[PDB]
RNA sequence: GUAACCGGAGAGGGAACCCACU
């Protein structure tokens, strides 16, 4: 945190769908700590054999 | 001096003493609530 | 025994998986909670992703 | 914890005086009248009925803070006529169109009942 | 993708990515994927088809459930890197059509672009009319907002608790509350606001309030705040709740003690203010040294329970709640579903108040100086799709991109009830009587209160108590 | 007592106080006490320190005191100005068409701290006495004042030409003689600008004088707001419908001549500008368009605004903000930007999945031709969102090297 | 310094003007004998600033130069701003 | 130099409100009488509540509250009553409260809805407004109750009017309004043809506003008094303007003695 | 939780319609029937049942403190 | 250089159109606890002995 | 008009991290 290289907090153009552009806090976690869209999904990991 | 206690469980009035383990003579349950006081209670309905 | 390890509420062995509403009414907890989280010392802990 | 009680909007202290009255020095035949624990439901009805007075050169009211309770009726009248009686004249005014005003309502309620 | 559109072997979260330009194909299955939903698109057409909605629609009986869906080969599960190499519609209607050609290769389709937002972001009503800063704020004011934070309160002894008394769901909703259960579990009162100048009261992004309303119980909550401790440590210094007796216990604050039971703890539904005692508990002096706990100056509530158990240690543990309501005054923090924050300025009863030809009084009134520098154009189609909710009967829909209906329609709409059809109303003078000369905006608002109670900030010192290392006043 | 907000930047931050007991738990400070401390009672919270040596309490009653930190000496402007309800309240006031009845003369005066009681002469005598505006500004504004200001909607050629000093518009404020005898006044005049009406009150009569004229002002003001009443709704922000028209047309020819731009750089017509390669070039072009769009639909949108207008009664007076509000609102939200730029390419040469590789349209790199009532498609909100961040990062970001 | 080679302004400073009257009303508050007849007023600060109006407050100020030098003004003898 | 003639005509009379207009009076008489209706009326609210016993899932104070904000029916009581802070007596007296009790106890699997039948008055005539709705409607809910829950509390009834709490608001909805056309035009509408007609404009579909008239003077003022259910609506408006009347009359009285004293 | 008693801007007595509100609503009425059945004319006594939500019921659901 | 301070008293603060603007408006909570130290003199000492 | 019967005792760790407010 508390960095001057803001690159990492914008909002990416990959964030579509996934999480949520308006939700994030104003203080000096903005970028930094984002919620996650509504149907956003993780996935969760599997065996590729 | 009595100080009945509530069971969690099922909410039977149980007498207990000073420094004695918290249980429940029946169901074995070892969450207590107290009472509703006795002393008057005056409430604005403001 | 190798020890025990903290579980998540409504997870797959947590104790209040698959229950009804009534069952979760009976066992004095919330039917809309989402579960998802841990009880440790009694408080409640959220593992941000 | 600093809410003020809800009666203190109408009740006078032990030592408070219900009206003050104040004489204005800037000009001459006017005077300020300080009602405690009354707001605009008063003073509104005071002023307009103050205004009607022909020899009433000035009348107005105002409210020097909402949380505080207390209206100023400043009035200034025409000489050989005093604020203070143009102010019993429009409070005597007001009490007789309020008294015909009830005899009238009461009246028609009457005769709206089976009328 | 076609193992992966029935599931035989290639699961659904697995992502599979070709990279075209340069030769690469790369199939991804490790955890930590990010992906989200997507339908999938032939030529030009859905495969989702009348008669999946009409099977999935009688849910319940045919049991046809998100996960057939799945295995029907309708949707996908498509991550960031799959989203590089994939085309998107954002809706079928308006982006698979014969026209002057855009695409004509589309691959993917969107479910509804609504579900770009998060949870706290999806309670925006029309989120798309705002400035995005006034988003941003209303999405970490909705973490604030108190309301019934779970159903099971009572039981839940816990620190810092915040119900209101009558919660609402909104007159006017986004179709994405009824996944977040907001209107079952609602945080806020749609208030009656009048976006009007009225004494200047609200001018610096104040608010009026109807004191009137708040006697009657208009955002009237009660703060759940609750006490814990435990017996116990040492050889001979044994923990222990009593009632602490002067000549025997030599530490004692002026506070009175008989509100405890001699068992040291107070009966619940005791009244209580700062500077009380609340568990008398003992250390053996090696006659006796309270560590008894006090309640939190200024706090003045009511005790509502109090529990009695053992720790994971076999000692008697106590924790007790303390029931305080929070009757809404000025200064106490209120804010909209827009950004638009603001702190209580002035309490006006029901007669210094404006009103309409009838009897309406606003609940609220906010200065009109806040709207043009944020833009919360949303606000103001809140405030009047509220009013043709109320009117109509209908629970208002705040879809974002709903595209079914815009400010001319709720207008036509609410011309139809006797109101003007921009909504604004002749309100009259709550002093004089005059009607005002402007016209004033008002209409149903879903406002919210915020936590930031002012009794829960005010303070101040005259010589207290001091730090140990340097003699400075203390912080806190 | 001394009263600050804590982000103290300057010495009108940290300024005494007279202290007014109030029944309820909060902090209350006059509006244009408001502009100094930069508050904005939203949640604000400010502390407050009294001065307990009777030395220290005098020092402070004859340096830090509030009615003597009128005027910076960082810019010698005044830095409490007439604001936010006050400020629009006094430019509906001291228009041309006011006119205040009797009793109406008589409450508003009733609030006049600095009035000798003498009721001035109106300026209709018949067929029924009326005041104006104007002339309870004149018993507002204290002493022998005289000052020459102009109001926001002042045109340029009115100077040059004929009607130069009775104004159609009534604008071109004249103070005379400390008496308000043409012009309407707005920020420009009562706010915190160099040479203001306020500023000459503080520069001829004292501290305490111009204290009393705040206070005047604003008590007087918010009183005949009572009466005039100032709102603002969904109304203010709808066009004729015929201006909806010209805005589409605006916009379509727009993209019609950033289609045509990109034409011309796809089949190598477009020569590069001197001192700039073609990517650069190329943006420069579809950037001159899109602004001269955005300026012609914003102009369009003021021109249909109406003279009731609560946005316009607003901006004019600049009490709260500004001419492109009103474009932004009505008319076009405009184009977004990320660091100067449109917005960047973060999937593979393309900005979002929904739009073809290597669009350089005005829909696929930000550009929003939908304004705040229309409501934002899908893309544009996204858009909008990511151009918004970059300004809230800033916000957060800026203060950590300006307070250092 | 001599009363000749007075080179110092001859107006009370502002910072003169609140520390004068600070450490006069003080003084007045433990009660110190009032230079100047007053008219029932009990404020220890308004009596100040009325000796100080009237021009009879018995403080004079030490101008330290900073060469090291100073001058002795007595608040009756410099012009008071307000 | 004097009082004008006002006069009233009933345009509706219904135990719900009371819609009529006054003539000939002033618009700062007519809008301290809508004024006064809303806050100086006094009527019969409980404002002393004492739980013996609450086993319910809503709290103490919330119960108090909603046990507040039941109105109660003072049509002719609440003039004989005094207020508390006036009353010669203790605590409590029948000649300034109305003592009211409630035990509820609920036993069968059925949840029990506490409503405002339950409370049972010491004086017959002052009782919530279940009193008559004959020439099937329900009643003010309290609390629902589960199986085993019981409240048990004792409330007295003290006499005030809305301007200490709105609780003792006689008055739902009071319809103000004076110069349906805008004739004196004290309002300004920018497109008056998008406004919709008053109930008590006289004016044709063709015609939006009333002309402007210079001379004209605030009168014809409508209202709409409607009641909450605990005095008359008929007797609100009585009540009112008897309580006005008397507030100016000890105004005069304190100005005369003032005087008197002065002098 | 539990209905108001009254309409927080207009006062008129709310508390004893959301039964038969409900009752209404167990009906061919929709909301805008029911409310006016109800005699509900202001939209400001309207919302009060129109957007109340009654969590009492899921309070119900939870076993008591006593017995 | 900056340390905590006594006799000082921070809350939320409200607009008050209704008062100079070399007033500020205080609550009774945090006026009865702030003090002011008042030295006794033959001129204020019925005041400070009745208060 | 007694050996004041206690003398009003309040000072109440700290570090770390997290969230939040302007
Ligand atoms: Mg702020
Ligand atoms: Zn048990
Ligand atoms: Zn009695
Ligand atoms: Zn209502």
């Amino acid at each position: 945190r508390d960095g001057k290289l803001a690159k990492p907090r914008q909002l990416h153009n990959t964030l579509w769908g996934m999480v949520c552009p308006a939700e994030t806090p104003e203080g000096h976690a903005v970028g930094l700590v984002k919620n996650l869209a509504l149907m956003a999904y993780i996935s969760v990991g599997s065996q590729p054999s | 001096q009595p100080m009945i206690y509530i069971c969690g469980e099922c909410h039977t009035e149980n007498e207990i003493k000073s420094r004695d383990p918290i249980r429940c003579r029946e169901c074995g349950y070892r969450i207590m609530y107290k009472k509703r006081t006795k002393r008057l209670v005056v409430f604005d309905a403001r | 025994f190798i020890g025990k390890i903290p579980i998540m509420l409504r997870s797959t062995y947590c104790l209040l998986n698959g229950l009804t509403d009534r069952d979760l009414c009976e066992l004095n907890e919330c039917p809309l909670d989402p579960g998802g989280y841990f009880i440790i010392n009694g408080s409640e802990k959220v593992l941000i992703a | 914890m600093n809410a003020p009680p809800a009666f203190e909007s109408f009740l006078l202290f032990e030592g408070e005086k219900k009206i003050t009255i104040n004489k204005d020095t800037k000009v001459p035949n006017a005077c300020l009248f300080t009602i405690n624990k009354e707001d605009h439901t008063l003073g509104n009805i005071i002023k307009s009925q103050l205004l009607k007075d022909p020899q009433v050169l000035f009348a107005g009211y105002k409210v020097p803070h909402p949380l505080e309770h207390k209206i100023i009726i400043r009035v200034q009248t025409t000489p050989d006529y005093s604020p203070q009686e143009a102010f019993t004249n429009a409070i005597t005014d007001l009490i007789s169109e309020l008294s015909l005003l009830e005899e009238r309502f009461r009246v028609a309620i009457k005769d709206k009942q089976e009328g | 993708r076609k193992l992966r559109r029935q599931m035989d072997i290639i699961v659904s979260e697995v992502s599979m990515i070709r990279d075209i330009r340069e030769r690469e194909i790369r199939i991804y299955t490790d955890a930590g994927r990010i992906c989200r939903p997507l339908l999938i698109v032939e030529k030009q057409k859905l495969l989702l088809k009348k008669r999946h909605i009409d099977q999935l629609k009688e849910r319940e009986y045919n049991n046809y459930s998100w996960q057939d869906l799945v295995a029907s080969g309708v949707v996908e599960y498509i991550d960031t890197l799959e989203e590089e190499t994939v085309m998107l519609a954002m809706t079928p209607d308006d982006l698979q059509e014969k026209e002057v050609a855009y695409c004509s290769t589309y691959t993917h389709c969107e479910i509804h672009p609504s579900m770009i937002l998060g949870v706290c972001a999806s309670i925006i009503p029309f989120p798309d009319h705002n400035q995005s800063p006034r988003n941003t704020y209303q999405s970490a004011m909705g973490k604030q907002a108190m309301g019934v934070y779970i159903t099971n309160f009572h039981v839940r002894m816990d620190t810092l608790a915040h119900v209101l008394y009558y919660p609402q769901k909104p007159l006017v909703t986004t179709r994405s509350m009824e996944y977040l259960r907001f209107r079952e579990l609602p945080a806020g009162i749609n208030s009656i606001v009048a976006i009007a100048s009225y004494t200047g009261y609200n001018q610096e992004d104040s608010v009026i309030m109807n004191r009137s309303a708040v006697d009657r119980g208009f955002f009237r909550s009660v703060f759940y705040r609750s006490y814990k401790e435990q017996e116990s440590k040492g050889f001979d210094q044994e923990e222990v709740f009593e009632k602490p007796t002067r000549e025997t216990c030599q530490g004692m604050r002026h506070a009175i003690y008989d509100k405890l039971d001699d068992d040291g703890l107070i009966a619940p539904g005791v009244r209580v203010s700062g500077d009380d005692v609340i568990i008398g508990k003992t250390v053996t002096l090696p006659t006796k040294r309270d560590c008894s706990t006090f309640l939190r100056t200024s706090e003045t509530g009511i005790v509502d329970q109090v529990m009695v158990t053992l720790n994971q240690e076999g000692y008697k543990f106590c924790k007790i709640r303390v029931r305080s309501v929070r009757i809404p005054q000025i200064g106490d923090k209120f804010a909209s579903r827009h950004g638009q924050k603001g702190t209580c300025g002035i309490q006006y009863r029901q007669e210094d108040m404006p009103f309409t030809c009838e009897g309406i009084t606003p609940d609220i009134i906010i200065n009109p100086h806040a709207i043009p520098s944020r833009m919360t154009i949303g606000h103001l189609i809140e405030c009047l799709q509220g009013k043709v909710s109320a009117n109509k009967g209908e629970i208002g829909d705040a879809t974002p991109f709903n595209d079914a209906v815009n400010v001319q329609k709720i207008s036509n709409l609410l011309s139809d009830y006797g109101y003007h059809l921009r909504g604004n109303e002749v309100l009259y003078n709550g002093f004089t009587g005059r009607k005002i000369t402007s016209q004033i905006f008002i209409g149903p608002t879903y406002y919210q209160r915020l936590k930031h109670m002012v009794d829960d900030k005010i303070h101040s010192r005259a010589r207290g108590p001091i730090q140990i290392l340097n003699r400075q006043p203390m912080e806190g | 007592v001394i009263f600050n907000r804590q982000p103290t930047l300057h010495k009108m931050s940290m300024m005494g106080h007279r202290v007014r007991i109030l029944p309820w738990s909060t902090f209350r400070l006059n509006l244009s006490v408001t502009t100094p401390y930069n508050a904005d009672f939203d949640g604000d919270e400010m502390n407050l320190h009294l001065p307990q040596s009777l030395e220290t309490r005098a020092e402070i009653q004859e340096l830090a005191m509030v009615p003597r930190m009128i005027v910076t000496p960082q810019s010698n402007r005044p830095v409490m100005g007439i604001v936010q309800d006050t400020l629009t309240a006094v430019r509906k006031f001291t228009k041309r068409d006011v006119f205040l009845e009797r009793g109406e003369v008589m409450n508003l005066l009733m609030f006049l701290s600095t009035w000798d009681g003498k009721v001035p002469q109106p300026a209709i005598l018949k067929p029924r006495p009326l005041w104006t505006g104007k002339q309870i500004f004149s018993l507002i504004i204290p002493g022998h004042i005289n000052c020459i200001r102009t109001h926001s909607t002042h045109p340029d050629d009115e100077d040059s030409g004929p009607y130069k000093h009775i104004s159609p518009g009534d604008t071109k404020v004249v103070v005379e003689n400390g008496e308000l005898i043409m012009g309407i006044l707005c920020k420009k005049s009562l706010g915190t600008s160099a040479g203001s009406l306020v500023h000459i009150s503080y520069l001829e009569m004292g501290h305490d004088i111009t204290r009393l004229f705040y206070s005047n002002i604003q008590t007087v003001i918010n009183n005949w707001l009572l009466i005039e009443g100032h709102t603002i709704g969904i109304g203010d922000s709808i066009a004729d419908s015929k201006t909806y028209q010209d805005i589409q047309n605006t916009i379509k020819k727009a993209k019609q001549d950033v289609i045509e731009v990109i034409e011309k750089a796809h089949n190598n017509e477009l020569e590069p500008t001197p001192g700039n390669t073609l990517r650069q070039t190329f943006e420069n072009q579809v950037n001159r368009i899109l602004n001269d769009a955005r300026d012609k639909t914003g102009s369009s949108a003021q021109k249909s605004l109406s003279e009731y207008n609560n946005f316009k009664s607003m901006v004019v007076s600049g009490a709260k903000g500004s001419k492109i509000n009103i474009s932004q609102v009505i008319a076009v939200v405009g184009q977004q930007n990320v660091e100067g730029k449109r917005i960047p390419f973060g999937f593979k040469h393309r900005t979002l999945p929904h739009f073809i590789k290597d669009d350089y349209g005005p829909e696929s790199r930000g550009f929003v031709e939908n304004s705040y009532l229309a409501g934002l498609t899908p893309t544009e909100f996204f858009f909008h969102a990511m151009g918004g961040r970059e300004g809230l990062i800033d916000t957060a970001v800026k203060t950590a090297e300006t307070g250092y | 310094q001599a009363n000749q080679k007075r080179i110092t302004t001859p107006y009370m400073t502002k910072y003169e003007r609140a520390r004068v009257l600070g450490t006069r009303a003080l003084q007045i508050a433990m009660c110190a004998p009032v230079m100047v007849e007053l008219e029932g007023e009990t404020d220890p600060l308004l009596i100040a600033m009325k000796e100080l109006k009237a021009r009879k407050i018995p403080i004079i100020i030490r101008r330290y130069l900073p060469d090291g030098s100073y001058e002795d003004w007595g608040v009756d003898e410099l012009i008071i701003s307000d | 130099p004097y009082a004008n003639q006002p006069t009233v005509r009933i345009t509706e009379l219904t135990d719900e409100n009371v819609k009529f207009i006054i003539e000939n009076t002033d618009l700062a008489v007519a809008n301290s009488i809508r004024r006064v209706f809303i806050a100086e009326v006094p009527i019969i609210a409980i404002d002393w509540v004492q739980i013996d016993a609450n086993s319910s899932v809503l709290h103490d104070e919330f119960i108090a509250h909603r046990l507040g904000l039941i109105p109660l029916t003072s049509d002719d009581i609440v003039d004989k009553l005094q207020y508390s802070r006036d009353c010669t007596c203790e605590e409590f007296c029948p000649e300034c409260s109305v003592e009211f009790t409630l035990d509820v106890r609920c036993n069968e699997d059925q949840t029990r809805h506490v409503t405002s039948r339950d409370l049972i008055s010491n004086s017959p005539r002052v009782i919530p407004v279940t009193s008559r709705n004959r020439d099937e409607q329900d009643d003010i809910l309290i609390v629902k109750l589960r199986k085993g829950q019981e409240l048990r509390l004792r409330a007295y009834a003290k006499k005030g009017f809305g301007k200490e709490h709105a609780k003792w608001n006689p008055t739902a909805g009071v319809a103000f309004e004076y110069d349906p056309d805008n004739a004196l035009r004290h309002t300004v509408y920018p497109k008056p043809e998008e406004w919709p007609k008053s109930e008590y404009s006289e004016l044709d579909e063709d015609e939006s506003q009333a002309p402007y008239d210079p001379n004209g003077k605030p009168e014809r003022f409508y209202y709409n008094v409607e009641s909450c259910g605990s005095l008359r609506p008929e007797t609100i408006v009585l009540s009112a303007l008897s309580g006005l009347k008397k507030k100016l009359s000890d105004l005069q009285t304190q100005l005369s003695h003032e005087i008197q004293s002065d002098v | 939780m539990i209905i108001p008693v009254r309409c927080f801007t207009c006062g008129k007595i709310v508390g004893n319609k959301w039964e038969a509100y409900l009752g209404l609503l167990q009906a061919e009425y929709t909301e805008g029937d029911a409310l006016d059945a109800l005699g509900l004319k202001r939209y400001c006594c309207r919302r009060m049942l129109l957007a109340h939500v009654d969590l009492i019921e899921k309070l119900l659901n939870y076993a008591p403190l006593e017995k | 250089m900056g340390k905590r301070v006594d006799f000082s008293a921070r809350t939320v603060i409200t607009p008050d159109p209704n008062l100079s603007i070399d007033q500020v408006g205080v609550p009774r909570s945090i006026a009865a606890n702030m003090t002011f130290a008042e030295i006794v003199t033959p001129f204020n000492i019925d005041r400070l002995q009745e208060l």
